[PDB]
């Protein structure tokens, strides 16, 4: 999931 | 919560995303190629400008994923229009692609500059819309309750920012209103074009970035 | 013009006397059943709108735009309207009453439901909502600002009287308006549902309209 | 178009 990791970081 | 107007103001202006440069070569699908390839390099920004709106951090990272994939082309598209004020009849995707009259969506985009344009709308109030957007676009679809103060928040900074200006409270309130009253077309715009870019993948003709595939999927159709 | 001559209790007045009645009922089941109540419907939310100030005041052909855009909003925001007294499920008729164990549309079966829901928090009013559905009539095709304006003093009016403080008045509108953008997405998405039934004449010339 | 019927009568 793209949206949700870079969300993370 | 614990934020003055100002404070906000402030916060959500440095907070603010830079505008990025299209691919497009003022010589030689074609432009589609670059709205895509333009909005999947914006997000990335979005999202860090996400994260530095009051009230976003709070919540669960789920509720954060819904919160931008719901919002992502609403907030592109103001963003879009913002840009594109002062700039009568032309969108302004960058400082390299400005354009003139899927043409039905770029009429309404162009209809909605207008309107930002002859409200004068100002950075302020801009920033606070947007901010808006992201925290309403998918707050229906304890912690909602948090949106709705957050958003009550935003709407005393509104108020406060045109209680500056000199408006009368009639004027403040009618203001508001129109404001208020243009995401609404801002959402019917980003549903029309949700639309067309799932009809680009099933033509695979446009070339589609995996984020903004899996935005796409999201949004289902 | 007209609409801009009223004050806000005539405003109020006007609206709740061109309200439309209530209409009963009669997948393939219940659809027809919407259909043939959402087609019954037209024929009283045309007349209604005629009935709102200002609308007289548009030439046919602007009138015929807002009603092809916003129909089915107009149609939503009434629902929801109904529904609200009956948390957990939607009332399109008194006879016609639908939990979400029959719409299998189930997401915008349940979008609508937390919208009635969200009324209901807000102890919306019933000139509240009058108010905001002449909204969405004038303002959804609108791509009217004085009309629009008129409207806004009009529900700041009716907070007022209700007692409400000045920051009260002003984030009850920006709640009630958000709720405008909510239900311009589930009118959308709805859409694209009467278009897959499609693949009465009159509803499908206002789907047509649509697409 | 019927809308235009509907609206005059
Ligand atoms: C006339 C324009 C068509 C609609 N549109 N607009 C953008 C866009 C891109 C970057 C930005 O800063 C703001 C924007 O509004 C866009 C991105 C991807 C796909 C679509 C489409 F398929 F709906 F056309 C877009
Ligand atoms: C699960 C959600 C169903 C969506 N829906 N709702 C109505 C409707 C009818 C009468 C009324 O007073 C208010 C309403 O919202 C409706 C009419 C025709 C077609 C459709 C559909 F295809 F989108 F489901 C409708």
């Amino acid at each position: 999931k793209i949206l949700h990791r870079l969300l993370q970081d | 919560l614990s934020l003055t107007a100002d404070q906000m103001v402030s916060a959500l202006l440095d907070a603010e995303p830079p505008i990025l440069y299209s691919e497009y070569d003022p010589t030689r699908a074609s432009m589609m190629g670059l709205l895509t390839n333009l909005a999947d390099r914006e997000l990335v920004h979005m999202i860090n400008w996400a994260k530095r709106v009051p009230g976003f951090v709070d919540l669960t990272l789920h509720d954060q994923v819904h919160l931008l994939e719901c919002a992502w082309l609403e907030i592109l598209m103001i963003g879009l229009v913002w840009r594109s004020m002062e700039h009568p009849g032309k969108l302004l995707f960058a400082p390299n692609l400005l354009l003139d009259r899927m043409v039905e969506i770029f009429d309404m985009l162009l209809a909605t500059s207008s309107r930002f344009r002859m409200m004068n709308l100002q950075g302020e109030e801009f920033v606070c819309l947007k901010s808006i957007i992201l925290l309403n676009s998918g707050v229906y679809t304890e912690e909602k309750d948090h949106i709705h103060r957050v958003l009550d928040k935003i709407t005393d900074t509104l108020i406060h920012l045109m209680a500056k200006a000199g408006l009368t409270l009639q004027q403040q309130h009618q203001r508001l209103a129109q404001l208020l009253l243009i995401l609404s077309h801002i959402r019917h715009m980003s549903n029309k074009g949700m639309e067309h870019l799932y009809s680009m993948k099933c033509k695979n003709v446009v070339p589609l970035s995996d984020l903004l595939l899996e935005m796409l999927d999201a949004h289902r159709l």
